[PDB]
Order: structure tokens, then sequence, then C-alpha cells
RNA sequence: GACGCGCAUCAUA
RNA sequence: ACAACAAGAAGACGCGCAUCA
């Protein structure tokens, strides 16, 4: 029919084609989702979606639109429910996150907009499908519509499904839909701990194998979920723990290793280690395994077990890691990944207990090996115990080890790590001065990394030298410290912008780390030589130059002479392009920097020139810097000059200064009190109802006014502006009267609330519609904050002859 | 949305608010700031002459309904 | 984020726990995203933090490496005491970017 | 045109009055708060003297003051509850003389609110717990702990909020060594706002509901709910455990109510009247604030009415329940905002307008001539008043 | 119709039921002394100078953040709590530099670049001249 | 309502 | 297994004008 068509003709348009033409679809679907029906339109979309050669953009685009019109069918769509969820399903269970969320909101808001009995009645028949993938999202989709109404309104399902005998299907699904429900609830479960320990207590003695497993593994997430609390609810568990330990093997022995690691940390110390001493008991045995996941899980139970604050030193000392460290480090361990992780956590925790010296000592020597990747992993490890425990337990036997070890693993390299720079890092700054015998090693071993190999290491050799300056210089060294600086210098000339930046970021911390008139090379040379790397479109090095030249500028002023700013402000004109946040940030501040030495003359010229880009994002950069350098200088000495400006009738100009004037009068704060009274009357030509822009400009100028000067006492001529302020409240777009009501809430602390409450009272109870609704939004928004403070302003109203209006309280006389 | 500070709070208003309803708002509110406020008290209880825990009770009875039934 | 009228907050009651900031956005106001003048300290409640969730950033979600901060006009005008800043919204610019992302690679 | 604020005086309206160890020695001491001034007084057994040591506006109102101790603690920390949206604890330093912030949480805004919890502040006897609420709507639990390292901790605070609700007083409920438990004079007025008719108004009685805080669960969730005949205004603590039944004591006109959940009765006693009463019958009679002297042997209560007369509250009790609820006469003071008993048999009244006294407990009143009074009597009760007799003067500020 | 400006806002804290202008010691100026309904006894003091104004406005600012109030309750909104403070300079919290740790006190000392035997003396001139 | 164009806002990334 | 990331470029808005039914 012509609504089938127009249905079409829309959802093509959804489909393929412009982003506003499918915005305006998207828009007009919302708008017109009641009239279309829902009926003829589910049946139309779903066919789509059922389709198995469906692009993922279209996918999203039909999932959006449905999320658009499920809220709007408050109650029609309960009749679809079965045939929405049976082409939804399968969403849950793929590998994009991104996919997996959006179908997990999209199923809570459908089972907060359906009923429950319908949806439950819809899925009573899922439960004995043969499928297991059907039956996992089964699960998912009871986790994620229990998440969403209430676990209590889904508790006395749990017992029907839980206490089937006719096959253990179902109680293995009920055990699948209490894990899930326990991880994706998080801390939530906590008031509901009792009544989901007990109905799944049941089955950790049943006699088949699946369920006991489920059961174990649910009871470890329930753990989990309650981490620092619920032992009370565990004490009848555990018993049936204990038992199974022994009996069951293989995967029935992980599971339930993983859970009663799990419960460990939420006991006492004394049963701590009176249970995890029958732990260890088995755990010695069972670390010779074949299976990674079951290492996997043995290394988890040892990492929580060692987490335990009942546990004392000397048992870990005597009895884990004798075959901790002989049967976990080996190269097959460090082969895989996971088993790459999980050890290295182990590790840096045990070390974070048992001390840093006992594991680092047996690991130094593993410094020395063949395997690239062993390599690695014993560096990460001794890089992570040094970043917690620092180096003040570490002997000198063992220091000079380390180094050796440190300077073998950077010598020779397969590939490029930033692992090894990590680590160097890490233990140069964690032994701090003593590793001043070793410095000449350090700078010939960079000084012969950085001159040979074509550039493969020389930004690695520039990181090193930036991380190094600073202990370096706490070594008390300086001459070579110059001479890096310069042999930098002539390395400053490089076609690659990567290591150019590099080098410039090494120059800069070389820079910050030393005095600038101890400098070796004189500092009237580099500027000259780094403008034009300044012209370089890269980022990083942008980035570098634009940090070196500001601190330069900050610190090296007296040097520099006043010739080559001009040159170095038409440059940072042009860099005001960059799209980077930081970039724009240290222009703007660098503007400032360089304006405090120099008169601010001809630096307002420039900017004030370059108002007019017609590009938005260089006018706010620039009318950001315009308020920097005035706060930076006296404001008296800049303001003449910005409020000549505003007589071009460029409109474009006039939103400048007053963005300007706002940006400035937030930067001053309490220095406003003088100059109010110049700004006064330009800010009531731009309040008159002339356009939207300078109206919304000129509030946020008076907010940020009344914001800063608030606690002075200045009340004469901020309510003069209120008077304009006011009149402007009746506006429909939402940038404007966000800026007004931001520019009212300013205003509500500097001038009182009376005068608030007087011109509310106006029209609070007027005949119409649309005004008292912005009567009482801004009622409220006054009444939220300083409501203690409206009892002595409140009016007097007489009383009618039913009710009594009149606070007799307050007309005692004494 | 951000307008979740109006609703969530208990008193703010809107277009369907009865006189009846924002003047029991503000009587309840005029007699926690009686209660909260101790020279107040004093000023009450000196005007006329009852004890501190009298004027309380009181104003505890008083904060059922005041401004009589409603319309 | 002012920017975006479609994120929500969690509102919820605070707790005990210290806000972390990235890289990405270090001195920014987790209110009217300023940078001037920090004042106090932000807190977040206990759901925000649990697990995975420990440790991130406020606004966007990257690993924490500087604590959050309220500037001095959100401090005077009171609007540190409504809860924890934490934005529960996922957005839907970022996912919108990311899938026209990955499908042009 | 510009004014400099000097102080001459200072205000010396006592509001709230606490006793305890603060100091950490076996000296009690007395921490008097004003409208908006902190003081610290102790008072000197030799001379019979009190003086002031130290005295630090808070520059607010200070809406409530309470003390308590840690498990096995040997010093008493105090939790200020002011104008503020914030609770803070106090400790004082002995050797630097000033008052030093513990810990410091902010739950709302600031100012004199409805909503915002300061008003009723209450603590778990045992000292596990600390409990704050407002006038309506809101509640705040805050467990307290400590480390290793012996220093006050805080967790995070816990949700108690129920909508429509005006509490009238909250006080800690006294167990041995089990959860905490908090009795609160609860009352709806959903209904009384809904019915024009205006009988909504009236036959309106408010509960006594009980609060447990599940140290395991980490939540609080409402026991019981025991509507009452008449309407009450505040509760007194009776001591648990080992010592004395658990229990809670309800004033109310002309009457006294002892209240305990389980199989416990309700045990109603009569308040003794003047003899030749010049006043008007139709006036009532009730209590304006009432003590508790923790004697190791034998406890008991003191209270006081609109006209000043002191009672000596006794109960009796079996191994398990309570028989009967035993008044006596003891004296006649100026009326009082808070009596504070201290040892060696100090007794101070901070009266609420005029001097504040110190009197010197000399005799208990045993076997005095004048009959007492018990509930077990049926069916108004008459005393005479006469002379002190049993308390004796010493200091007057 | 010919309204009145306001020149004075101040928030004591405390009821006031008695004004009156006079002089308290013999050899003094005027002042505006107030009794409040709690039993203080408050008097309002003009300043004699513009840099004795500026110092104490100083002290002020500086002890506002520097030296916050026991109870955590701010002291400008304090004082703001129906009206904005107006001309008023309170002197309890100039008053608490005494009781200072006395790293902070020489820190805000020579913040102001002066010496707290100096500003000690400064603080209690003005109590002596006028009480 | 449909097919288009121009200008302008959010220190938007 | 519940598990967050890489720069072919995007998110919310508004004010005006031409044509057609
Ligand atoms: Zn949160
Ligand atoms: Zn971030
Ligand atoms: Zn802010």
């Amino acid at each position: 029919e012509q609504k089938e068509r127009k249905i079409m003709k829309l959802l093509l348009k959804i489909k393929n084609g412009t982003p506003p033409m499918r915005k305006a679809a998207l828009r007009q679907i919302t708008d017109k989702a009641r009239e279309f029906g829902a009926g003829p339109l589910f049946n139309q979309i779903l066919p789509l979606l059922m389709s198995p050669t469906l692009e993922d953009q279209e996918r999203h685009l039909l999932v959006k639109v449905i999320d658009r019109i499920l809220y709007k069918l408050d109650d029609l769509v309960r009749p679809y429910v079965h045939k929405i969820l049976v082409v939804i399903e399968p969403l849950l269970i793929d590998e994009d996150y991104y996919a997996r969320v959006e179908g997990r909101e999209i199923i809570s808001n459908l089972a907060k907009a359906a009923g429950l009995a319908t949806m439950i009645s819809t899925m009573r028949p899922d439960i004995d499908n043969m499928d297991e993938y059907v039956r996992n999202t089964t699960a998912r989709a009871f986790a994620v519509v229990a998440s969403a109404l209430g676990i209590p309104s889904l508790l006395p399902f749990l017992k029907a499904v839980c206490k089937s005998k006719k096959s253990w299907q179902a109680r293995h699904t009920g055990i699948k839909i209490v894990q899930q429900i326990a991880i994706l609830m998080g801390c939530a479960i906590l008031p509901h701990l009792r009544s989901l320990v007990e109905i799944i207590e049941h089955g950790l003695v049943d006699e088949q194998q699946k369920v006991r497993t489920i059961s174990a593994l649910a009871i470890a997430a329930l753990a989990e979920a309650a981490t620092p609390y619920g032992i009370e609810s565990f004490d009848s568990v555990l018993k049936p723990l204990w038992k199974g330990i022994r009996q069951h093997r293989g995967k029935g022995l992980a599971a339930f290793l993983k859970a009663i690691g799990y419960l460990i940390p939420l006991m006492d110390a004394e049963y701590a280690n009176y249970y995890t001493r029958e732990v260890m008991l088995i755990l010695i045995r069972e670390f010779q395994s074949p299976d990674e996941e079951m290492k996997k899980i043995v290394l988890k139970v040892v990492k929580q077990c060692c987490g335990t604050d009942g546990v004392e030193a000397n048992y870990i000392k005597t009895e884990i890691l004798p075959p901790f460290f002989k049967h976990f480090w080996q190269h097959r361990m460090a082969l895989d990944r996971r088993n790459y992780r999980q050890l290295v956590d182990t590790t840096v925790e045990l070390a974070n207990k048992v001390g840093a010296a006992e594991i680092i000592s047996r690991i130094v020597d593993d410094l020395k090996d063949e395997a690239e990747q062993y390599r690695k992993m014993v560096m990460e490890t001794i890089e992570k115990i040094m970043g917690n425990l620092g180096a003040a337990d570490i002997d000198h036997k063992l220091e000079e080890q380390l180094i050796d070890g440190i300077l073998y693993a950077f010598q020779e390299q397969t590939t490029e790590d930033s692992v090894m720079l990590n680590g160097f890092g890490t233990v140069v700054n964690a032994l701090g001065k003593r590793v001043k015998p070793y410095l000449p090693q350090i700078c010939g071993t960079v000084l012969w990394r950085l001159n040979n190999k074509s550039a493969k290491v020389r930004q690695q050799a520039a990181d090193l030298i930036s991380r190094t300056a600073v202990v370096m210089k706490t070594c008390q060294e300086e001459k070579l410290m110059g001479h890096l600086g310069v042999v930098l210098y002539e390395y400053l000339g490089e076609e690659y912008p990567e290591v150019l930046g590099s080098i410039l970021g090494a120059l800069k911390a070389i820079v910050n780390v030393i005095g600038m008139h101890k400098m070796t090379p004189p500092i009237k040379d580099l500027l000259p030589r780094l403008t034009p790397i300044l012209k370089n479109r890269h980022e990083k090095v942008q980035e570098n130059c634009i940090d070196l030249v500001g601190r330069i500028a900050d610190r090296g002023a007296e040097y520099v002479s006043a010739r080559e700013w001009m040159r170095i402000c038409f440059e940072l004109l042009e860099l005001l392009k960059a799209h980077k946040k930081a970039i724009r940030r240290a222009t703007v501040n660098t503007f400032g920097y360089i304006a405090k030495a120099i008169g601010p003359h001809d630096v307002l010229a420039t900017l004030l020139n370059n108002l007019k880009v017609q590009e938005r994002q260089n006018r706010v950069c620039t009318t950001v810097a315009i308020a920097i350098v005035a706060e930076t200088c006296s404001p008296f000495t800049v303001l003449p000059a910005l409020m000549n400006e505003y007589r071009v009738p460029e409109l474009n100009v006039q939103n400048g200064v007053l963005k300007s004037l706002s940006f400035l009068f937030e930067y001053i704060g309490e220095m406003g009190k003088d100059y109010i009274y110049a700004v006064t009357p330009l800010l009531e030509d731009a309040l008159m109802d002339r356009d939207l822009v300078h109206r919304q400009t000129a509030s946020a100028v008076v907010q940020h006014m009344s914001l800063g000067v608030y606690g002075f006492g200045c009340e004469d001529s901020l309510n003069h502006l209120l008077n304009y302020v006011w009149p402007n409240v009746f506006e429909t777009s939402p940038h404007v009267i966000q800026a007004v009501m931001g520019a009212l809430e300013g205003l509500r602390v500097a001038i009182g609330p009376c005068r608030m409450l007087q011109y509310c009272l106006q029209g609070l109870f007027h005949p119409a519609r649309k005004v008292r609704d912005v009567y009482w939004k801004i009622y409220n928004s006054i009444y939220i904050g300083s409501q203690d403070a409206l009892i002595a302003h409140y009016p007097r109203i007489y009383n009618d002859d039913k009710n009594t209006y009149i606070r007799y309280e307050l007309d005692y006389i004494l | 949305q951000l307008e979740h500070l109006q609703s969530k709070y208990i008193g703010t208003g809107h277009a369907d608010t009865t006189k009846w309803e924002w003047l029991v708002n503000q009587h309840r509110d005029s007699y926690c700031s009686y209660m909260g406020h101790f020279d107040l008290l004093n000023y009450f209880a000196i005007a006329e002459n009852e004890s501190k825990a009298r004027v309380r009770f009181n104003l505890m009875e008083k904060m059922l309904q005041p401004c009589g039934p409603p319309a | 984020a002012k920017h975006h009228p479609d994120l929500i907050f969690c509102r919820k009651q605070a707790g005990v726990a210290i806000g972390r900031l990235c890289e990405k956005c270090d001195g920014k106001c987790v209110i009217c995203d300023s940078y001037v003048r920090p004042c106090t300290l932000v807190r977040i409640c206990d759901e925000c933090n649990y697990g995975s969730y420990q440790g991130r950033c406020v606004i966007c979600g990257g690993p924490g490496v500087s604590d959050a901060y309220y500037c001095k006009e959100c401090t005077i005008q009171e609007k540190d005491r409504d809860g924890c800043p934490k934005i529960v919204n996922l957005g839907s610019s970022k996912t919108d970017l990311f899938y026209e992302r990955k499908k042009y690679g | 045109m510009f004014l400099y604020n000097l102080t001459l005086q200072r205000a010396t309206g006592i509001s709230f009055a606490i006793h305890g160890n603060f100091s950490g020695t076996k000296q009690q001491e007395i921490v008097v708060s004003r409208g908006k001034i902190l003081e610290l007084l102790r008072p000197d057994p030799n001379t019979g003297k009190v003086h002031t040591l130290l005295t630090v506006e808070v520059f607010g109102v200070i809406r409530s003051l309470m003390a308590f101790r840690l498990t096995g603690g040997t010093k008493d920390y105090i939790v200020v509850g002011s104008d503020s949206g914030r609770i803070v604890i106090l400790e004082y330093q002995p050797s630097k003389n000033m008052f030093e912030k513990i810990h410091q949480e902010t739950f709302g805004k600031s100012g004199c609110r409805r909503i915002v919890p300061g008003q009723f502040l209450a603590v778990d006897p045992k000292g596990r717990a600390v409990m704050i609420s407002a006038i309506e709507k809101q509640k705040l639990v805050y467990i307290l702990n400590r480390d290793a390292a012996a220093r006050l901790t805080i967790s995070s605070p816990l949700e108690a909020h129920k909508a429509n609700t005006l509490v009238y007083h909250v006080v800690g409920v006294d167990v041995g060594f089990e959860n905490p438990m908090f009795a609160c004079l609860e009352m709806d007025y959903e209904e009384a706002d809904n019915d024009p008719t205006g009988e909504a108004a009236a036959n309106t009685q408010q509960t006594l509901t009980f609060y447990e805080l599940d140290l395991g669960l980490n939540h609080v969730v409402r026991k019981y709910s025991e509507p009452l005949e008449e309407h009450g205004n505040f509760l007194i603590t009776v001591p648990g455990g080992s010592d004395g039944p658990s229990g809670v004591l309800i004033c109310s006109e002309n009457y006294i109510t002892y209240k305990n959940f389980g199989d416990q009765p309700d045990i109603r006693c009569p308040i003794p009247r003047r003899r030749n009463d010049l006043d008007d019958p139709e006036r009532g009679m009730i209590f304006v604030c009432s003590a508790t002297h923790k004697t190791k042997s034998m406890f008991f209560f003191l209270a006081q009415t609109e006209q000043g007369d002191i009672f000596k509250i006794t109960l009796e009790t079996d191994e398990d329940m309570v028989t009967e609820i035993r008044l006596k006469y003891f004296d006649t003071v100026p009326v009082a905002a808070a009596m504070c008993v201290l040892k060696t048999g100090f007794l101070f009244v901070a009266s609420e307008f005029g001097n504040h006294y110190l009197y010197q407990i000399a005799h208990l009143g045993d076997d005095d001539e004048e009959p007492e009074f018990s509930s077990a009597m049926p069916l108004t009760f008459f005393f005479q008043p006469r002379p002190l007799k049993n308390l004796v003067l010493v200091d007057e500020l | 119709s010919q309204k009145a400006e306001v020149i004075m806002n101040y928030h004591v804290g405390e009821t006031v039921l008695s004004l009156q202008k006079t002089t308290l010691i013999p050899g003094g100026s005027e002042s505006l002394v107030y009794t409040t309904l709690s039993g203080g006894i408050g008097i309002l003091v003009p300043f004699t100078s513009h840099e004795d104004h500026d110092f104490f406005q100083h002290v002020e600012m500086h002890l506002r953040s520097e030296h916050p109030p026991l109870c955590g309750r701010d002291h400008l909104s304090f004082r703001s709590y129906y009206f904005p403070v107006k001309n008023v300079i309170d002197g309890d919290l100039c008053e608490q530099f005494n009781s200072m740790e006395p790293n902070k006190q020489k820190n805000v000392s020579e913040e102001l670049d002066r010496t707290p035997p100096e500003v000690s003396k400064k603080l209690e001139d003005i109590r002596t001249r006028y009480a």
C-alpha cells in the first residue's frame, strides 16, 4: 500500500545516502513513528535483519532506528516481543565490544518497555532446546532482563528453573543465568547474596560433572562480585569445596581451585592461613601440569593467595618460591602471551610481599639469555618491581649485575622495543645518584647508537637522553651534557621528521634540566636555525618545537633580540591552524610569553588584523591569545585598542572582541572591579535585540564578570545589566537560552536572591503556559541553590476564608 | 536533558503546581528554618512564656498539615 | 561536557574514591571544561570504581595519569556537591566515529 | 565608608553539653557548645571551680554535638554536625591546646535545609558506627574502623532514604556485640495531604521503627514498625548487654512508656503532679531533657519536667524481661537544656536562660521518708515540693 | 518615589536588639556598639587610612584560603548568609593569626613583606585605639 | 511536504 | 570469558534565499 511504499522509500534513505539524508530520514521517522504503526513496520524491517549477507553499516542503522522507535511504543510491542527477539538475540555473542554493548542496551530497553510475564512465557520454550549456542544466548538475555526491572522480579523463577528434575539442562541454564547476572551486575548483588547462595549450594554434590563445574564457576563469580564482604553467606559452602578438591580431577578441579581461590581473600587472617595451608598442600603437586589454561588458573590462585593479608612472609619464602622459580621460568612460558602477563603480574605481587631483593637476585642472571622474548619478560619484571619498591634495598653486588644486564639488553636488539627504554629509565631513576660511576659508559653507548645505523635507534637514543638528563644533572655532571647538547645541535638537520621530533624533545629536556646561561652553544644561535623547523607539517616536530620556543621565550629573553620575534609571530599565526589542542594552547601561551617581554603594541595589532579568517577555528584561538596577552600585561594598556575595533561593521570582529572581553574577565577574576565601568556602555549596546550571537556573547560576559566580582559589593552597576538581560529570556534557540540561564545563575550570587525572586514573582501564575514554564524553571533554578535564604524574602499573602496563609510567628514584638 | 537537579529535588514546582502546594511547601520550609536556628528559637520562646522543648514540640505538631485542609 | 547535550552524569552518592584524568584532558574541569584555578578534589561513587573501572579517566575513559579537579567558579556556585561527575553514557559520537572509521580502515 | 568588626564579649548561651575523656587522662571534662563558638571546660574537684581552657570560633551554626570512642580505645573523638553539608571529626591535643580535624566527608549542600542531614546525630554506644539524619526523606550511616596504624578511618555512606517521612528523634539502641540498631520516631503524611475531608489530620499515629546495620551485607534494612497510642517527644537509651536490658524509654504527655522489640510487653507509668497546683488543669506535662549515670553496680536515670522537678527513674527487671518502672522525686532546679552527670558526684546544670549551676551530690536519697511511685499501683499521683536538702551549691557561672 | 541606597551589609549571625553610637573610653573616637540576644557585645570601627585598609583586606584574603574554618564552612558564604557583604572587614578571622602555625605565620609574613612582631602590633593597635 | 544554496554557534574532536 | 585504544576525517544547532506540489 501507500504506507508500505513510503516506509520503503524512507528505509532506502536511511540505508544508503548522504549523512544529511540519513539524519533527515531518522528525524522524520522519529516524528511520525506513532502514525506509521508497528505491525507492518516490524514485518518490513525484520526480513532485512534476518538476511545473513547484511553489511554492518546498515545493520547498525537498523538497530539505531529500532531503538528510536522502541520507546515511543510504550505497550504496542507486546505481541512482537518473540519475533523481535528471535532476530535480535545473536548480536550478544559477537566479538565486537560496541555491538555487544549496544545489543545489551537495546535488550534492556525492550525489557523495560515490555512486560515481565509475556517475555517470561516467550522464553519458557528456549530452556529445553538442544542447541548450546541458543542456550547461551538465552542465558545472556535472562541476565540482561534481570539487570532490568530488578533481581527480585525474577527471583521466584530461579527456584522453578533450578529445582527442575526432568533434565539437567534446565538446572545448568539456571546456574548459567545466575553466573551471568553476577558478572553483569557488579557489586549490586550484595543485598541479594544469600538468596542466590542458598539456591545454588545444592548443585555442588550432583552426579553430573557439568552442573558441578558450572556451579563452581558461578560461586567463583559471586565471590568476585562480593570481594570485600560476604563470608557469612559462603560459610555453608566451604566444606563441600574441600571435600570435592581431592575427589575431582581435570576441568572440575580447575573450577574448584578457581572458586576456592576467589573465596580465600574474603576470610579472616587465621582462617585464611588455616585454609591456604591445605590449598598449598595440593598446589605444590599441581604446579606440574601440561595444559596452559590450568597453568593460568593456578597462577591466578597463587596470586590471590599471596594477596591475602593473613598469610605471613616466612611461609611464603619457605614453600612457594623454590618450585615457582624452577617450574614457571622457562622459554615456553615466555612464548605465550596470556601466560606472559599472568606470570608478570604474579611475580610482581610476590615481590611486593616476600621482598624485591630475593626476587631480583635470581632473575638478574636471566638478562644474559639469547632469547629476545625471555629478556623482554625479565626486563618488564624488574621494571615493574622497581616502579613500586624502588631501589633502596638493592645492594652493590646486585646493582652492578643489573647495570651489566640492562646495558647488554640495550646493546643488541632484533627490533625497536619501547620496553627497553622504559625499563632503563625506571631503573636509572630508582637508583638515583648511585649510578654516578657508570655515566661514561651510558654516554658512550648512547653516542654510538646515535651515530650510526641510519635513523632507526636515533629516536630511541634521543628519548633515552631526554629521560636521563635529570639523572646526569643530579649526579653533578655538566660538561658531557653540554657535549651531548652540541652533538644534537649538529645533528638537528634531518630529513626524517620522526627522529627530528625526538631530537627536538631531547634538546628541550636538556634546556629544562640545565641553566639557560650555562648552555654550551649560545642561545642566540638556536632561534635563527630553529625558525625554518616551524614550517614542517608533522605533528610531533611541531609540538616539540613550539614547546622549546615557549621555554626559551619564558626563560631566555634578554639574550634574544626583538627582530626575529616578529618573524616568529608571523609564523605562529600560521601555526595556529594546527588541529591538535596542545599545539594551539602552547602557541596561545607563548604569545603572552613573548608579549610580556615585548611591549604590547605591535603584538595586539597583528592579532586584531587576523580576526576576519572566516574559519571558526582561527578566530577562537586569536581571541584566546588576545585575552591571555591582556591578562599578562596591564589591562588598562590593552582595553582602548580593543574598544576602538568594535566600530568596524563586520559582525565577526564584534563577536571576537566580545569573546575576548569574556575570556579576559574570566582570567583576571577579582581585578574586574576597576574596569567594570568601562565596558558597561559596550555591553548595553551589545545586549540590544539585533542578533542572537551578540546577545549570547554579552550574556557570557555578564556571567563571567558577575562570578569574578563576587564578594566586593559592586551591585550598583551589576543591577543595571539585569534590566537588559531579563528581556532576553524569551528565546527558543538552545544556545542563547543556555547563555541567558548561565548569566542569571551567575548574577544570582552577585546581586542576591531577593531581586531574582521579585522578578520571578511577576508572572509566576500567568494565564498562559509557556511563560509559566519559563518562570517555573527559573524559580526552580533559584530554589535549588541557597534555599534557606528565601525564608526572609517571601512575600506576604493574605489568607482566604478556608485556609490560613499568614505566618504569625514572625509578627511577635518584644 | 540536564534537568536532573530539578526533578530529583523535593519542593520544585512546575506549570501545574497549585497555590496551596507552594504555600504549604514554603510554610514547611519556614518551620524547618525556625527549628534549625537557635536565636530565632530564643526569640520565639521569649516572646511567649514557654520552653524550648515545648516550642519544638509545637513546631513538630504544626508540620503535619498547615494552611488548613486542601480544596 | 557542556558541548554534548546527550551525555548523562551518574549523579549518585559520592564515596571516598578519587577521580582520574588521562593525558588528553589534563587540566579540564569536569563540569564546564575550564582551564583556570583548580579548587577541590573529585570524588566518585563505589559503583564507578569496581574492577576494570578503577583508575580510568572520568570524561573519556582512558588510563588515569592525573587527578580531577573543580575550578573556582564551580566551587563558588557549589556545583561540586551534586554527585560523581563520572559519565555513564557511552556517547553516540564516539561509537559512530568508530563505525565509519572501521569500514574505511 | 569602610568598617571593622571588633568583639568584646562572647556568647554565653549553652545549647549542647557533652562529657567524656577527651584529653585521654583519668579526669572527665565537659565540651559545651554555644551558637557558633566551641568551648572546652573542666571542673576542679579540689576547689570546686570551673575554668575555661579553650575557645575557638567555628563560623557556623552547630546543630548537633556528640562524643564516642572506638572499641577498646582510651580517647574520645568529637563528632560535630553543623549547618554545612559535611560532617567532621575533631580530636583534642593537650600539648598543642588546639582542635585537630581528623576526617571530613561531604554529603550535600550547605545551609539549614529540609532534606539535608545534620539535625539529628546518633552514634553506636559500642563505637562501631555513626548515624546522621535530616528532618525528612534522608538518612545516612557511616561505618568507622581503624587500620594497623592505630588511626581512625571511615567508609562510604549507606543510603537509608524513605519518602514522605517526618522524623521526630533519632537515638541509638545498645546491643551486645551484635548488629548496630537505631530507633527513630517516624511519621507519614502522604495520606494527610490527599483527603480534603480533614479526618486524615487526626487519628494519624506515629510509629517506632528500628534500623539494622548488616556489616556482612553492607546495607541497612527496616526490621519492625510499632505504632504508638500517643505522641512522644524524645527517647532515652537503656544500657544493654551485660548491664541492664536493651530497650528505649519514650517520654510523652503525662506518661512514660518502656518498649522493647520481641516478647517484651509495654509498661505505662503516669507522671506525678504537684500538690494543689494553681496551673490550668488542661495543661499537660512533658520532659525537657534527661541524663544517665552508668555506675558499675547499678544504673539509674535523671529527668526534668517543665517546672524543673528532678525525678529518679529506676528499672526493676527479671532475667530477660522488665517488671516495673519506679519514679522518685529527687530535687528541684531551674529549667535546663541538658544535664551532665560526671564522676565523683558532680552534677552540671546548664540553664537555657540565666546563670549556670554546679551541684555536688552529697546523698543518694536512700531510705527517704517520702514514698516512691510505680506503674503497678492501680490508678493521678501527687507530691509535695520541698527544699533541696540533697544537693549543695558549690560554683556559679 | 525617591528610593534610598544601602552602603553597608553584614551578617553577625546573632539576633541584634540594640544599637547605639557613643564613646566607650575617654580620649577615644566614637563607635557603633551593638548587643545581641545571646550575650555578646561588639562594635563597628571605621578605618583611619587607606594603606591600613588595604593591609587588612590582604590579611583577610590570605587567611580565608590559607586558614580554613574549623567546621569546613566558607567564611565569605557564611557572612553573605542573606545579603552580600558590603565594606565590612571581619576582625574575628583577622585576629586568628596568633594561634596559627609558626611556619605558616612566617610564610604569610613574607607573602605580605612584613614580620609577625609588626603584624601583631598592627592588629592590636586598632583594638587598643577604639577599646 | 519534496529537490537545493548560502551564512553563522558549541576553546566541539 | 565478561577484556577499554591507533591519524583519509566526524557530533549536536540555528538564520536567510530559489523552484515545485
Ligand atoms: Zn557514579
Ligand atoms: Zn581523559
Ligand atoms: Zn568548572
